[PDB]
């Protein structure tokens, strides 16, 4: 996850460029810092980068409750069995369980 | 700071005269002050910064990261020994405890460049001989020996530019 | 404010005659008022600021950050004692409590530049010199011997301008 | 206004004819009357003007900053009292109460530039000697000595545009 | 209206022949109907409007801004007396009332420029010294002392440009 | 219409012989037919106007803005008698009732520049000067003094576009 | 048509021979040709048209704008009285009734430019004088004076562009 | 078609050679055929088309819209008198019934240019004159009077360019 | 296909020599070919084709639209009678059956420009003439007497792209 | 670090005079400097660092990847001992145990270039030749042997550029 | 590594000279240790490496591809049998089992080049004369014979990176 | 591979000396071991590859398409006997049966170019000619014949890389 992605045509000094990266992290997030305004000088650029791989792209749940229903397919359990049922699943569903399987 | 001085610009260069030009010796101490406060740095023996405070924060960033010790510390108007907070390397100072929230006061040493870096005397060197012979145009010529000047960032040449940011942090 | 005047010219150049000429004397307090304008100054002994306040913040910027002193503080026309607010080095002024919604009039002394840069001198003599013979020419040429001049950011040319920017906002 | 006359122009160059030329007699209060209009004043001892009033508004700005008092309020055809508004240093003008929604109709008195700033003088005196010796062209070439002019922003000069802007909003 | 006439443009340049050029006669007249024409004036004692009128709307502007007064009012066919008006400084008539909605019918008196400007005698000036000798073009050259010309923005010059549209709205 | 004729283009020029040149006496009526076509004048004593009509529409735009008065007025193939509709100033044509939707049919008179302003005349000669010499190449010369031409906006160059834009809505 | 001829070519030049070139003879009917066709013209005594029909559509656009009048209508193959339409200044023809749907045939007799404009005139003699010349090149020089030819749009020339443009719906 | 021939190229040119020379016999009837494949012409007595037919549509596009007459149609194999069809001045065939889908045969004499214009005569000209002198450079260069040449669009010049596309749909 | 051969060559020319160079002979068939494989063309007496056949599509369209006939039909292995179908001007073929789907085996003789057009025989000379004296680079000067190239599209340079692309389909 | 010397100067050269010039003298240690500042080395025999540590981290990194061993370690105030942890060629140390959240001061030795590279040696030569002959501008003429310089990235050239690209992350 | 040496330079060349110069002595080394850390490789007999490992992974990449063997093996502190694992032609190393999560620790001893390419002698000797001969600038000249330097990439030039970037990832 | 050796460099040019100059010899195997990199050929009798093998998949790629013969197979440590797996012309090699997912270890010896194209033998040639004649520039001139270079892909000039991406990837 990055917060702000910011190149410079030039070289700045890896330390006290490491430290005002810190400083900077620490002072604009709103848990732990007290300020929102950046003035970039002597020329420092801000990428407006944008995030590669999302994790809303990754949308397994779908296919995880359908491989839970497979497994639970083959040993014969209904569904509602595991999860809560009304007054019209409960004992059909039991019924179904012990008997048929 | 006090960079150059009239000796280590005439070591920079082969000068014959006992005394140097009129419109060097102003050009000189123009030139190192315009070199510390390119870099951030102010010449000063103490300072005093309010550095606003959070909980669960427990370093927080001096302006100065040549700061050599803390002489008092403060938040809301009480002293704290010196033994809850420790001076690091740069100028972050990391606390023992957790701060409450509030309003912080330190008041530090500053103690910047005692060996002074080489670099930074070349670019001042350079920013008073680019100055001094007034080459600050983007081509000149002589009669048929002409020159085009470097580019420019930020008004100052590509050189001094460089080693300025080499260490525009201070 | 007053940067530069003759001596200060005089010792940047090597003028040699005692009178100087019709044209720089008023050029050099010109450049010394384009200069304190530009970065932000206004010279004056005092200065009355409507500084509208809200709850919740305790802290206060003036306009002028080179304000040594704040002389009264007055809140819906009302007198608030020296003791319940501090400035820090900066224009900042802190409140130790609370203030009720509404508008301030506070009045503070402006100090700028007690000991005056030597930045500030060599901005304002180049300036002047790119006044008095007229340096404000993409190019010019006399015979053979061609110059082609600096890039002008907001009219004043690279080195006027870095010097200034680097303290334009005092 | 009034800002160089045929002293100040002399005194800017060097010119040993007692009388000055044709041209330059009516030049010098045409660059004086384009800068007045052009920074934002208009010449005048008193001004009408036609601010609107919402309620939940107790600040007011009028047209000039450069006003020193206001001569009388009217709010919907009834005049206000002096102690019911203040007026700060800029043009804005404070009520003590909050003003019934309608117009106003307020009458200052403009105080504009009494102590002459020189940045304007050379501001005209460059816009004067600008027009008398035809320098608002691209280039010029006499035999072999060019010059290339300076870019042109508003098509006043930049220059001159740069010291206008310095105070464009009197 | 009229602006410059045979002695302003003798007293703008050093024309010592008694009589003025066939070419310029014209010439000068065309450029005092130009200027008038480009600023948006309509020289004429009275001007008639039809002036859209809507209700909960209490100002209107009339077409000249240097309008002096309102000889007679009429909405919907009735003259409305003056106490019920009353026109401002510049263009803007308010009215006491409220307008009922319809269409308004307004003469007024346009007074423009009586104290003439001299920014506006400058301006018709270059224009007709631009269109006596010819300098319309991008380039000229007359053996080796060339020039090249400055940019034009909807034809006319920058310069006389930036003061036309200083007064480009009275 | 009838602009320049040979007196006002003798009068724009210096001309010394008293019978004008072959190709010029064409040039000049063909520049006069080609302003008048270009302003958007089409010389005639009256005008015929297929105007849309629309009820709660009680005001029609007629084509030439120099419409002096209406002869008749029919809407439907029917007259209305003059004191129903009023004709303003510019070409607007105010309806005192609600026009029944349909088509109407107005003959109007049109008078054009009766005082013929300076400007189309300065406009028209140019132009008869521009076509008469070959002034329509981007550059020419003559051996060694060059002339590198104007933009041509529409065709016509930025004087006369500048000009007749000015006054293209008659 | 027939625009200029041996006559009007020879007035506008000062042709000294009595019998004009063998190029120009065929050039000056081709410009009119080129010309009569460019603008849309199609010189016919009359014309036949098929105009689509909607109902709810009282006003129908003729070809060509300039014409005279209509000698007979027909739709669907049944023709009309001139009682029950009229055509107006323009092309354009209104029907006194609802069209059926279906298709029209109409004849009508065109005349244009009985007055022959002198723009056109000027238009193709200065087509005539482009070819004759051999003026269809970006560049061309002989010896030393070159000319740089204007910019084409279409083709054709600049300022015949304009000229035709101005014509180009007839 | 035949446009110029040895006669009208001769009389184009002021040629005193009886015999005309070698390359320029081939290029003129080379012209000829270009052009006339250019413009979408083909030399053809009779033309077979199979246009494309659907009900609800009685207008159909011939190919040549100078075609004279139709000898004979046939939809889905059976003639049709010609009083179901009438020809109007363009290509344009209208159809007085509505015609069932299927496939269209009509045989028709095409009619082309017999009275020749004179514009394809002076295009054809201009093109053999390209092509006889090597005209077809970007520039070319003799010395010192050198020629820089007009610009091409799909490869003819911008003059013969602009005649075709006035007459490219025959 | 045999374009342009010696005797065409020559008559193009207005070559002296008997015998033709021998670069030239081998580059004239060799633009021949060029030509007949850059329009389109494979010369050939006779050609089979696959065409794809759907239902409900009654016209195909053969490879070469210079097809004067076609031999024999095959559909799916089984041979049609000529009277079930008929090919037209263009490569088209129309079925008046829907033939079944599958794929299909045509065999037509082909006919390409027995009346050759002139077109293609200028533009072939002109290629050859283009590759004999080395005329593709992008300018070429002897002394002083330079010459700069034509734009080349798809290799072939403007005028040789437009007669090509005229006839780059048959 | 030192890495050049007046003995690697003189030995890079081939200069003839025992004693070294005035400029090149601090030159070269200016020289070294800035690289020894530009690759990122802070030269130091000991480092003290302020590395944050999260739990399911086993592996950390020190600032600078020519560590040579770390004297002790500190997590939150408790000295860890050697055989806990492991520092690997890079500048990363490797954790056997899971670290408790906190913070920690690692205490290394830096081993920078024992074996003295020539890359930077010849970096560091060409800065200094770079810097003593005057080669930091766009170009240079010396009558008529001229030469432009190489393109600069951060100021530094090119060849200067990638060498201490290459090395620029110990 | 050792790749080019003097005697590889001299064979390169046609140096006469017994000795070498003072400056190719060092810049051959110079450019040997750019090349060798410029393709990734690193000279040293063995090489320890962090490898992070998951199961379900059989294959992990070495940092060199010119590694000959592994020496030993380490996972989680615990030495793996030669028997287990295999290295193939690069620096791959196939695992018959599953490693269990952790760390790798692997010692191997990395072959580079042993039979020498030429390519890389090529290289160098090129390198080390663009620096000999000061040809890094972008064109020089002596006199009238000027030269042109190619374009650069990442700072050495194109044939240099070319040969490089063939071999840059040993 | 060996491309050219001495014999078919001085075949290629007409040397005379009996000895190659010094700088070829070097130069020449340098060429011909660029080239077979470039075209990722690696000079070998025999080798190793891991290919990934996954089921449904009964074709794999060997790595060098010019493959010659596989000398053994072995997927998961077992060898396949040559009846179920077949090499195709280009590097494919062809499974009869299905292979069970893992990994597949194969001996193949290459086999590259045996009669050697004529092609790289130009290609190189022009290489060493590119090489020995310092013909890597953007331009260079001698005196007044200039010459101004080709361009170049990934430093290699144009035609080198058509030859070598005709053969690029063998």
């Amino acid at each position: 996850v990055i917060g702000l992605i910011l190149e410079t045509d030039e070289i700045l000094n890896k330390k006290l460029r490491e430290r005002k990266q810190e400083e900077l992290q620490l002072d604009y997030n709103p848990s732990t810092g007290q300020s929102s305004v950046l003035i970039l000088d002597g020329g420092m650029k801000a990428k407006p980068y944008s995030q590669i791989s999302s994790f809303k792209d990754l949308d397994f749940k779908e296919d995880i409750e359908g491989f839970n229903k497979s497994i639970c397919l083959a040993f014969g359990v209904p569904q509602v069995l595991l999860d809560g049922g009304n007054n019209a699943n409960i004992r059909p569903n039991i019924e179904l369980f012990y008997y048929m399987t | 700071m006090q960079i150059i001085t009239a000796e280590d610009y005439r070591l920079y260069g082969g000068l014959k005269r006992p005394e140097l030009e009129s419109g060097v010796e102003v050009m000189i101490t123009a030139a190192n002050a315009l070199i510390t406060s390119l870099l951030g740095m102010d010449d000063a023996d103490a300072v005093d910064q309010l550095i606003t405070t959070k909980p669960t924060r427990k370093k927080y960033f001096l302006s100065s990261p040549s700061a050599t010790s803390v002489t008092k510390m403060t938040i809301n108007d009480k002293e704290i020994d010196p033994e809850q907070y420790k001076l690091y390397s740069d100028g972050v100072i990391l606390l023992k405890f957790n701060p409450p929230e509030g309003y912080m006061d330190v008041e530090y040493t500053q103690g910047g460049f005692n060996p002074m870096p080489e670099d930074l005397k070349l670019a001042a060197c350079m920013l008073v001989d680019h100055w001094h012979k007034q080459d600050y145009r983007q081509a000149r010529t002589i009669g048929g020996e002409t020159v085009t000047f470097n580019n420019t960032k930020s008004g100052i040449p590509e050189h001094i530019r460089t080693i300025i940011e080499v260490y525009r942090r201070v």
